[PDB]
């Protein structure tokens, strides 16, 4: 066993190499002498007002400078966990991180590594100063930063390029394209993405295969995408009042889709807007709740059943197994779906509060007056959602 | 070599030898002679001989800089 | 003129250099087919078809010998002192490791000078030895522990000091090799991965052989000590949205690389353990990867079946063949000591290896500033 | 002959507004009054209402 042999020559470009037998390095090696390498966490926040204040939404061209900050501060609110001082802690790194860290990332090309190191540090933060600097970004794009506004309408020039030509025979590598795309800045390519589903159909199925290929900042950023839309100024029902919508009903498949197939996604803040929604009284909080039921579980109406099979539903038996798997009603297949999504539903602890909710909505559509017959169907409408939705819980929670 | 010669010749400014490390002294300098030398021969680069020796003329000139032999505002005011 | 301008290797002329040394070693009379058991079975069928993949191929550290293990029967094993392969097979034993199950991973040891760990997927190891006078393969012992449910890969430390087995879903076990072949700790992979139930897909040892890097199906890399028998887990970065396939390393030592089921590839260096390069490879999921021994080429394969060929300082392409009519699964492994490689797959499940009259680069690059110096020498 | 003064670096940090989420719209969702004691005061009695 013998070593290997080099030999080093001095040259006049500022980084290191090595060749096929050759090493290089610097010719003048007192360059840092008049530098001092700064002391524990209290200086380098005195030392960045000066120097990443220069280059500002510019640290996202050195992508090796914005991961090793973002290690000193998960391994600083962790050591300095204690009980004592740790609001003041994740406080410090609160302005920190919105002030010259998320501008930083907005100036990124392909980097999906470099955006998962970011994220690592925001999972330490509460989740209504996470979506404050979330929207900042769409209004400080504009108004502010030239730099920023160049990148922003370079995602949304290339993610209205690649939904034009999504096929269902193209998606074995276009899966893969469109999926660092979203990785690296969602909040410039998700938006046009959620606005050409709910204009045409067919393009649920292909949005959905691509989230296998996700991240989990691109896991946050969607749940807030749709947030927007939802609460977003819009015309919710039609104008006489006889339908309700078209974007109303392609959206509720999309979100009852993302609970389905991904299952390293938290759709917890959905569930708390169907909470809060119902307490008035709505509609777009009703027809995302019919797909949740009817999707995820599998449990279908009994409004189409013959005389010989309703005998076989209700004789406790492997017979009564039979007969759902005639009407196509998959309870018992997808166990692991049903089960995961009924725990979104007692962390907010609103079973029992669903279930009064979706009664008297069943009585007060007894003193609304604005049509005829379609206040004949939505008194049948939600009693079909309270029965299908008790069939749930009794699958789930036994004992 | 370079550097400890300069250094001992009646060339270097003894009392006006005042540094570009701090922020109020960019202005107070030594040795105005050899700045009008050093800030025409960076403005010339128009043959196809001083393309090549650039890197090398531009880097001697940094570490006559660091040292404290010219000031600062008096290369970047006179350079094009 | 631009050759005899400089004369140390620079960072523009060797990768010139490097591009005319793969353009040229995929030519007629440097490419030699190996005459193998199946290249034999393979020509009678298409003179005048049922698909057996390879599950390893593995270098001696000296680069003096190869084994390689087909799908449903033996091992093979060449030796090859100079002459280029038409040399000698040794050995080759249709029932290598028993003749009820199969042949997964290999390993060389690298102290002694021939002797192989084949691992089948019962619950034993058994250490053979390759006789070099007569053609045959006996057996040396053969290891097992309790609570051992299913091995998969084995590997040598390259000090060749310790022996680490692996499971993919229970336990991974130390066989100090020193003393004698003895358990010396054990690990329940629960412990090293704690989000859900993980399936270890690749493994390798540093180039010390004091760490060990384990890529999970969540895309998490663990990096885990091996001191004297302690094995405790150091870090745990999340590096990729999906299995990472392979693991490699650098031969100077300075980053490793890490390839996964997305089309992604990273250049992790390993002081700062942070990502320092990036491939953009956006064609499909990544199969095999390999370096050069210089650590200059890195070969890439997707499963587009198509290979490329990379540099490591940059990330500029230098070659691209397509094979897409074929129906491989198909290997590039480069020689440990000298600058050929042996790309698998020719018609059906074949190995090919392409040659060259100079060893290395370097003297390709001695050899044409030595030719082209006679022709200023001339005017 | 121009005295340059030392410049002067802003060491403070952007404060925060009352809306305690990104949106007026977002926000205002999370201000409706949930819990079980809403409800008991809407539904009050059918026979009084029968």
């Amino acid at each position: 066993h013998k070593p290997r042999l080099i030999h080093k020559y001095k040259t006049h470009e500022p980084f290191e190499s090595l060749e096929l037998n050759s090493s290089y390095v610097f010719y003048y090696s007192e360059w840092n002498s008049n530098l001092t390498p700064f002391a524990s966490v209290n200086d380098l926040f005195e030392n960045s007002h000066i120097y990443l204040s220069i280059i500002g939404p510019y640290l996202g061209r050195i992508p090796t400078l914005l991961s090793k900050i973002s290690r000193i501060g998960v391994a600083d609110i962790q050591k300095n966990h204690g009980s004592e001082s740790l609001h003041v802690t994740i406080d410090k790194w609160i302005d920190y991180v919105r002030k010259f860290i998320f501008p930083a990332t907005s100036l990124l090309q392909n980097n999906p590594i470099a955006t998962s190191e970011v994220y690592e540090l925001m999972k330490f933060f509460p989740f209504e100063k996470r979506y404050f600097i979330y929207n900042e970004m769409m209004t400080k794009l504009s108004q502010d930063i030239l730099p920023l506004k160049v990148s922003f309408n370079k995602a949304e020039r290339e993610a209205k390029s690649i939904l034009k030509a999504l096929s269902i025979d193209t998606i074995a590598k276009e899966s893969r394209r469109f999926a660092k795309l979203i990785s690296t800045n969602p909040l410039a390519s998700l938006v046009p993405a959620v606005k050409q589903i709910e204009n045409y159909d067919k393009v649920s199925e292909l949005v959905v295969y691509t989230t296998k290929y996700f991240n989990d900042f691109a896991y946050d950023v969607l749940q807030f995408v749709l947030l927007l839309r939802l609460t977003y100024n819009r015309p919710a029902v039609q104008f006489d009042g006889v339908n309700q919508a078209m974007w109303v009903q392609r959206l509720s498949i999309f979100i009852a889709g993302l609970a389905k197939n991904c299952p390293n996604m938290d759709i917890s803040n959905i569930i708390t807007y169907i909470l809060k929604t119902l307490h008035n009284g709505n509609i777009i909080a009703v027809s995302i709740l019919k797909e949740l039921i009817i999707t995820v579980g599998g449990i279908r109406d009994l409004n189409e059943v013959n005389m010989k099979q309703l005998l076989m539903l209700n004789s406790g038996s492997p017979l009564k197994q039979y007969a759902r798997h005639l009407i196509y009603d998959f309870r018992d297949d997808n166990s692991v779906i049903s089960s995961r999504l009924t725990s979104f539903f007692t962390d907010q602890s609103a079973i029992s509060e669903i279930i009064l909710l979706l009664y008297t909505l069943n009585l007060k559509a007894n003193t609304q007056n604005s049509h005829y017959k379609i206040l004949s169907t939505r008194c049948d409408e939600m009693n079909t959602l309270l029965w299908s939705f008790i069939e749930l819980i009794k699958h789930c929670l036994k004992g | 070599f370079f550097i400890a010669l300069l250094r001992k010749s009646d060339s270097w400014p003894s009392s006006h030898v005042a540094n570009n490390s701090n922020y109020s002294s960019l202005n107070e300098g030594g040795n105005m002679i050899a700045a009008n030398i050093i800030s025409f021969n960076l403005s010339q680069y128009n043959e196809e001989v001083d393309k090549e020796n650039y890197e090398r003329y531009m880097d001697m000139c940094c570490i006559l800089l660091k040292n404290g032999f010219v000031n600062f505002y008096s290369i970047w005011d006179n350079v094009k | 003129v631009d050759i005899l301008n400089q004369k140390t290797i620079t960072s523009e002329v060797a990768a010139s250099v490097t591009s005319k040394y793969l353009q040229s070693t995929f030519s007629k009379g440097n490419t030699s087919h190996i005459e193998d058991k199946r290249f034999i079975h393979v020509s009678s069928r298409s003179h005048s078809i049922t698909p057996n993949e390879i599950l390893s191929l593995k270098f001696h550290v000296s680069g003096s010998s190869m084994a390689y293990s087909r799908m449903d029967g033996s091992l093979t094993v060449w030796f090859i002192k100079d002459a280029s392969f038409d040399k000698s097979v040794e050995v080759y034993i249709p029932d290598c490791c028993g003749s009820d199950k199969l042949a997964t991973d290999l390993s060389w040891n690298p102290t002694s000078l021939n002797q192989i760990a084949v691992v089948s997927n019962s619950s034993e190891i058994s250490l053979l030895l390759i006789n070099e006078k007569s053609l045959t393969a006996s057996k040396l012992r053969t290891l097992s522990l309790g609570s051992k449910t299913k091995v998969n890969t084995c590997l040598y430390d390259p000090l060749g000091n310790w022996l680490l087995a692996a499971t993919k879903s229970e336990k991974i076990y130390l066989f100090d090799v020193k003393k004698d072949h003895s358990s010396v700790c054990s690990l329940n992979i629960s412990d090293i991965s704690q989000e859900d139930n993980d399936v270890v897909y690749s493994l390798a040892w540093s180039n010390g052989g004091s760490h060990i890097f384990i890529g999970f199906k969540s895309g998490y890399l663990a990096i885990l000590k091996a001191k004297h028998g302690i094995l405790e887990v150091c870090t745990k970065i999340k590096a990729h949205t999906g299995p990472i396939t392979e693991i490699k390393m650098d031969p100077w030592g300075r980053n490793f690389i890490t390839g996964s089921i997305d089309g992604n590839c990273y250049v992790w260096n390993m002081k700062s353990l942070c990502c320092e390069l990036i491939i953009n490879d956006l064609n499909s999921a990544v199969t095999t990867l390999d370096v050069c021994h210089l650590g200059k080429i890195l070969g890439i394969c997707t499963e587009d079946e198509m290979v490329y060929f990379y540099d490591l300082n940059s990330g500029n392409l230098l070659h691209s063949k397509s094979l897409a009519n074929y129906k491989t699964d198909p290997v590039l492994k480069f020689y440990p000591d000298k600058s050929w490689y042996i790309m698998s797959g020719k018609n059906d499940t074949l190995s090919n290896h392409f040659v060259k009259n100079e060893k290395n680069l370097i003297t390709y690059w001695k050899d044409m500033f030595d030719n082209t110096m006679i022709e200023k020498r001339r005017k | 002959k121009e005295k340059i003064p030392p410049p002067a670096f802003d060491e403070t940090f952007k404060k925060f507004t009352f809306i305690k989420m990104g949106n007026k719209l977002i926000n205002n969702v999370w201000k409706i009054p949930t819990g079980l004691d809403k409800i008991e005061q809407e539904v009050k009695k059918p026979e009084g209402v029968y």
